[PDB]
Order: C-alpha cells, then structure tokens, then sequence
C-alpha cells in the first residue's frame, strides 16, 4: 500500500470522488482539460501540499516517509490525515519512469495519474499536533476484491508518458528513445 | 408481520437460525438440467443452497426463489456481509429460507 | 515541439479515461438490477 | 397526479409520512412459503415491510411490489439515503407504500 | 426510424422537448395501487412522471414503461446527467416518452 | 456454432461488421408507442438502433432484444468500449444484431 | 444435492470442469435469429458459449439460461475472476452448464 499525508478531510475527499490533483474539482469532471505531465509534476512544489499538481497526486511507499513529508509541508497543522492507498495501474513509480532525471530521487514517490479515486483509498490515520493517532479508519467504500491483486503500472507503460520537453536529452537515449512521442527527439 | 428473521424462522417445521456474520466465500450457479440451484459457502466451511424450482413450490415461492438467487449473486459481488440465515435443516446442503444483513 | 507536449497530454488523458471506465465498471455495477425477461416480455 | 411523496401519501387512508433521512440499517428477505417478504429497519427504531402479494393487490401492484423490493435491496447494499417513506400504518410492521430519495 | 430524440418526439401529438442537461435531484417511487409510478424532479423546479400502465398504452408500451423506470432509477443512483426529455404535456406532471443522455 | 462476432455475422444476409473500438457517446430511449427503441451514437458520426420488436422477429429474438437494450445502457453508464458491432445494413439507422466488447 | 461444482458436473454425461482462475477477456452478445447466445473468451484461447435456448430445455432451464447470461455480463464488466467452469464437451464452442467464483 501507499501513503499520502494530506490536509483535506475524508468527507471532502468523498465529495470530490478522491484525492484530486491541483485544479481538478472532482474525479470524473472532464470539464477541465487538466495539464497532465509527469516530468512537470515531479519538479513542482506547492506550499501546503505534497506534490499534487500537473495532473498527478504524489504518494510515499511507507507511513514514515509519508509522515516525514507531512511534518515538512504541513508542520504545525493541528490536524491532517495520512491516506493509505492501494496500488493499481494508475500509479507510476517516478524514479523508474524518469530514471537519472528524477528530480528528487531520494523522495521515492509513486504518482497517480488523474488523482486517487475514493474506491482505491483503503483508509486513513488522523494526525494531531504532528502525532499519528495509530487507529486506522477504514474506508468501507474501498473495493477490496478489485484492488486486492493490482499493482503499480510498469515503467515501460510510463516511458511514453514521462513528459520530458521535445529537446530534453532523455528522448534520444535509452530507454525513452524507444517510447518517445510524436515530436520528442 | 414477523418483524425479524428469528421471528419468521420460528414459524416453520424444520428450520434453524445460523449466525454467519461474514461475506460469502464462494458462489456457484448451475444451469444444468434438474439442478438449477445456487450453492454458496462461508469460511466456517458451511454450505447452503437455494433449492431447484419444482411443482411443490407455489407461484409466490417461484418468484421468491429467483429473487434470493439474485440476492446471493450481488451480495457475493459487493462483498457484503450476511448476518444470519434461516435454513431448512432437513436437506443437504441446508436450504435457505431467509437471509438478513446488517449495517 | 508543442506536439511532444500535446502528444504527452493526449496519451496521458487516454491512459486516464480508460482507468476512469474501469472505476465506473466497479462502482456503477452495484446499481445494476437484472430483469426477469420471461416476466415482462 | 401528485407531484411529491407527501401529496401521494395524502390520497390514501391509513397512511403516514416517516421522514427517515438516513440509510437502511438492516435488510431481511424471506422466500419461506406464505411469508415471501422484505423487512427493513432504521437506526431510529422503526421497522417496515413490503407485503406478501395477495388479493388486496391489483395486478399493477404485483409488478410494483417486486420493484420496490429491488429498490430496497440496492439502496441497502449501496448505503443510499432515503428521504421519506409513506406507509400504511394499519399493519405490523408498518407497510411501505411509496419512497423517496433526495440528492 | 428516427435517429435523434427531437425527431422521434415530433411524430406524436402533444409532446415537447425539455433540455435538462442536469442530473435527477430526487426519485420518488410508488407502489400505491392506482399510483404505481416514479416521479423525478430536477433542481430547476421541473417534475416529470412515468405514468401508470393504463388504457392510453398500447400493449408494447408496457415492457417499455418498465424499462424507463429501471433507467430513471439507475440514472439517479449513478448521478448521470440527462441531456433531453421528450414528454407528453397534456398532463401534470408531464410524462416521459423518451430520454437521452450524453457522455 | 460461431466462435466470434465475425463468424456469426457472416451467417446472415444483409449484415456487416463495424469495428467501433470506442465507448457510446449518446444513449436515447423511447417508450413512445410504436417506437419502443434504443438509439446509440458514436463520435465517428455513426448512429445505430435496437429495433422495435416486430413482424420479422421470431419470438426467441424478442427476449434477446430486451437483453440488448440492457447491455447497451450499462455499457453506456460505465463507458465500456464496444469492440465490433454486427449490424443489419437494410434499415436506417442500421440495426444491431450482435455486439462484442473486450478487456 | 451436490455441494460443489466438481461434484455437480460429475453427475452428467459429457461434462468437463475447466479451472480458469482468470477474468473474461471478451464478451459477445447476439440477438440474431436462432443465434441468440453469449460467447465469452479467456486470454488462454478458450471460447465458451451459453447455448441458444434449445428444444431439450425444461422451463426451469429457460429461466436458468437467461440467468447465466446475466452473470456473465456482470462478471465481465466487474472483472471478477471465474474459478471453475463445468461445460458440455460435445458442443462447439463448449457450452456452460455451471460457474463458480471464489473470494
């Protein structure tokens, strides 16, 4: 599973259909051509949030990395929640897709293209004054049989989606050459 | 006029309340001749069936046997928890007379 | 050119729309209620 | 024709509105002979049924009674919120006449 | 045959196209004898009905009425927007003859 | 018996395959008398209908026409992509004979 | 009665159990006269049909062929994994007599 600290409360995450990227009001809203570019996502910074811009929402591989991040971007918040999220093919491991060009290779993020739908949220912990209340609240709307087997999407599927600019050296070397869109390299 | 499955279940010859308090583990559906039944099982290892339509069943029961088979399919798919079952304990596997779900 | 970036957005959105349909196949299927065709016909 | 549930409710004798505004707490379904019915309960303490079909029911109510039982299985299973019930209260449990949901 | 709702609606006398482009605010379903019907309203104030099977309906219309009620229930529970409604406007609430939704 | 939609469609006169590989863009449904039908349209500009049960329909087809409209409505709400359609090209809009979906 | 698909299948001549343990790859539905059937395939190459309601079918089998077709549409759109299939091996494609899903 994957963890994301967010200041957005469960009922808001429900009202929106999930953990949404910056700008995207609710998950199935195709009423905003959202800019989606993994490379652009991976380099951004938003105050108040863990990377959730340019069409992807960022998550960490562990409750402590998720906490660590929470205490930097959300320090002094009275309350925020850490969301335990299931792996499914909408998730991309950023270091693998971006390779040696991963902006923050140490942060070891896994990004979800399009936001995390409420069905994929397994539950959440509540965090008060920086301290993790270790009682996990389960999301009863989670679809257990369906996420039970799924895993993250393979970087092969990610390579054509990396979003490096047309002139970025990456498009001309391995492995991205072999997956470069029309107009890249 | 029963307001509960134990109430309703106490009104027939040969029944038994079972507290399952679990989601269905497996679902089987047979379209095979003479055996048009649904057999479900639970991690308890307990098996029940919706019995074949047969001429003993009046028309109210025929419509009702089809509704129960529809309920056992979507309960299995939505992974909902069954609370209790009223079964006619006189055949194997025990026949579902009624089912109840909670929360 | 902006092509590299339009093609990225366009392949990205096709990857999102497909995923949104698996999600809808999951949740909307809880509302599907079957018909007794021999009854109404 | 009536345009709301409180108006429809008012054309009948022995009826009343239960503002529920909550989701079904428990669902019981029976296919046992002469008791082929559905019973639903709410946190508030009330119990309601959908009646066995019989001869109090015009043929159109026999299709509509099966529909009401379909709707209550989906709203229970999906934890959908019911606004108001109109029920015939000269019955035990009270009997569901019409139902409404608001979004 | 017609290819669009606006073409289909116009072969009938006393019909009209409402454009809605919005989702159902509420669903009321009634099994009251002589009022077996669904009523739906939209936030704009508009209310429509799927009328009761009666003599104004050719025999083929009876299975279609039933399908319409299925559609309006699943549309309301999934919150899908309704593009247009072609309704019979000789009654209150205007009764649904056709529905179109687009994605 | 045919193993694929192309094998099956080849067994008929006046049919033709369409490889759609897209979701339905719009769904229209009518309970208007003599037009109880469904019309679906794609963003290619192609319009298709499931035809009214009629004179040229064997009775085994009449229950299959009803299933087709049910698959078409849930295929539309969940956005599932149709792979191919086998249609009858001697009707306007072309009429649906078989549908296939994959993945 | 049987308590298992391996055991229900065991009792018929020209049946075969298939362990599939995978979701259905494609679904094809036909309303073509005399080819009103469902065909499902799995990536492994296996193709199976639900038999066009033939002559030897008792009316309990009529309702059961119609129910099997339901289950396969919903399993296919939900991507639920089929565990085992009991089929008739003297028909092409092999013909489903029963299905089981586990967990």
């Amino acid at each position: 599973r994957l963890y994301r600290a967010d200041s957005r409360p469960p009922d808001e995450i429900k009202r929106s259909g999930g953990l949404m990227p910056r700008g995207h009001n609710e998950y199935f809203d195709r009423g905003t051509q959202m800019n989606i570019n993994l490379y652009d996502h991976a380099r951004g910074t938003q105050t108040g949030f863990v990377r959730y811009d340019d069409g992807y929402v960022s998550t960490s591989l562990s409750l402590r990395s998720a906490h660590l991040a929470g205490q930097s971007i959300l320090s002094g918040y009275s309350t925020y929640y850490i969301y335990v999220i299931a792996t499914a093919p909408n998730m991309f491991n950023v270091n693998d897709v971006l390779g040696v060009y991963s902006p923050h290779p140490y942060e070891q993020e896994v990004s979800a293209l399009g936001g995390i739908p409420y069905s994929q949220i397994y539950g959440w912990y509540r965090v008060n004054f920086g301290v993790i209340d270790e009682r996990l609240h389960r999301n009863r709307e989670y679809r257990d049989r369906y996420y039970r087997n799924l895993n993250i999407a393979p970087a092969e599927d990610g390579y054509r989606l990396a979003g490096f600019p047309p002139d970025h050296q990456a498009w001309r070397e391995e492995p991205w050459i072999h997956h470069a869109p029309q107009g890249c390299g | 006029a029963p307001q509960t499955i134990t109430e309703l279940c106490s009104e027939y010859r040969n029944t038994q309340i079972y507290t399952i308090n679990d989601k269905i583990l497996s679902y089987t559906e047979s379209m095979a001749g003479k055996r048009e039944m649904v057999i479900i099982t639970f991690k308890s290892g307990e098996t029940f069936q919706v019995e074949v339509p047969g001429s003993q069943h009046i028309d109210s029961q025929k419509k009702a046997i089809e509704r129960m088979k529809d309920t056992l399919r979507i309960t299995y798919l939505t992974e909902t928890k069954i609370d209790k079952l009223c079964v006619w304990n006189n055949k194997t596997p025990n026949s579902i007379a009624a089912i109840s779900m909670k929360n | 050119g902006d092509t590299c970036n339009e093609e990225t957005q366009n392949l990205s959105t096709i990857y999102l729309r497909e995923y949104q349909s698996k999600v809808k196949r999951q949740i909307f299927s809880d509302y599907q209620s079957e018909v007794d065709i021999y009854n109404r016909i």
